[PDB]
């Protein structure tokens, strides 16, 4: 069983110088050890291998935090708010080099999000779908992962229709907004391999540890 | 270091 | 409205030296005209103004060929069936330096599409979504893509449901392929940049024309 | 060249 109730309790339970770079640097360590806490709380992820728990944090982390902060900046008029607390808005983001980048997130997630209203039931649903990814290399047992995004995103499905039950397409909208998610995700992480391999930006052990095999 | 991440799943 | 009907009818109107570089340069020419044959024959899609068709093809043939060729291969035994004939066999991938994105595409695509039996049918609506993609840069409106896609999915989910009605999650399981077609074939589109780059390996015109702003 | 996806969704 996947209760929704868990997993929005996992996304509020982990609720909390103006340089964009060093702040991406910044936010994205800082949001790794938070990231553990969470999937802690997703039900079952704790009971896999530790090595497979390893291997799927290795291989989502980046679009699991990418989809937080997507969520989190809805909020905000044309900008992203990062875990640090800065909110980086067109002309910043432009003037520190990742204005593409920074233009698709908002157009492909954070817009896409604040149109339909994806509350935070289905984000950590989203977030728990791509925690639980079969094609994760070195898995143990794949099918036992894919039979855990199986029950996510049928207990999804079922809260979608009760919560909205006049949008019947609400549920196939959500899951397609991952293949989004999956090239921006190899985007930013393009950024942070050209902010760690000039050497300019600093970057802290857990990060340092994610973008090393 | 010392694998993070490995030791923050454990710890609880 | 959006018949599935007319989508099978769409994929089967457009059903037909071994070097494996040189054959997937040839290929992929080679089904950029069959896939404007395919584009044009699903529903609504010709009605769309001239410049956006445009936008699409040139923004999800990739993606759109290699669902074409991967669900193609699922009669083969481990090795892919390129559109020029070649079976390209694991060994054959590995030493034309192309293993890797060989064994993500049996692996994340090939074996997948088997294992659930995915019908052509299903195909067709999976490329036809792939085909209405609202994101691409410069649809002169982009929710009327959107509203076709909708439709797309909207006639999928309901033949998932009458074809396998005791298979529930079988349409997210569908539409959850899209993320892994979307990485692979961005290493793909590396690769067909590798070997235009390098000169060495000949480029027809059609995919000359896409590979080019 | 010369468009050939604009001529091809041109042509019937
Ligand atoms: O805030 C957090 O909790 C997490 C943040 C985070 C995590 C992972 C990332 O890859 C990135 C990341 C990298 C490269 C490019 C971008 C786009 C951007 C973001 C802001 C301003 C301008 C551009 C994001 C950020
Ligand atoms: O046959 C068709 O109809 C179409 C084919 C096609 C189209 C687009 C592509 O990007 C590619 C493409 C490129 C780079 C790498 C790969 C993987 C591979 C395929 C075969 C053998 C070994 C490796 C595929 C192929």
């Amino acid at each position: 069983d996947m209760p929704v109730e868990r997993i929005l309790e996992a996304e509020l339970a982990v609720e909390p110088p103006n340089d964009p770079v060093t702040n991406i640097c910044q936010a994205a360590d800082k949001q790794l050890f938070t990231l553990v806490e969470w999937a802690k709380r997703i039900p079952h992820f704790s009971e896999l291998p530790l090595d497979d728990q390893v291997i799927l944090l290795r291989a989502g982390w980046n679009e699991l935090l990418i989809a937080s902060f997507s969520h989190r900046s809805i909020a905000v008029k044309d900008g992203i708010l990062l875990a640090t607390g800065l909110h980086v808005h067109r002309n910043s983001a432009h003037s520190a080099g990742v204005g593409a980048i920074f233009d698709r997130v908002l157009t492909e997630l954070v817009s896409k999000m604040r149109d339909m209203q994806m509350d935070k039931t289905e984000l950590g649903c989203l977030r728990a779908i791509v925690l639980f990814n079969p094609d994760s290399k070195g898995l143990s047992n794949p099918a036992e992962v894919e039979a855990l995004r199986e029950k996510v995103y049928a207990s999804l499905e079922a809260y979608c229709k009760h919560k909205y039950p006049e949008q019947p397409g609400r549920f196939a909208k959500l899951l397609l907004r991952l293949p989004a998610l999956r090239s921006i995700g190899l985007k930013c992480l393009e950024h942070l391999f050209f902010f760690k391999l000039i050497g300019d930006t600093p970057i802290d052990t857990f990060l340092m540890e994610m973008l090393e095999a | 270091k010392h694998k993070i991440l490995h030791r923050l799943l454990q710890d609880s």
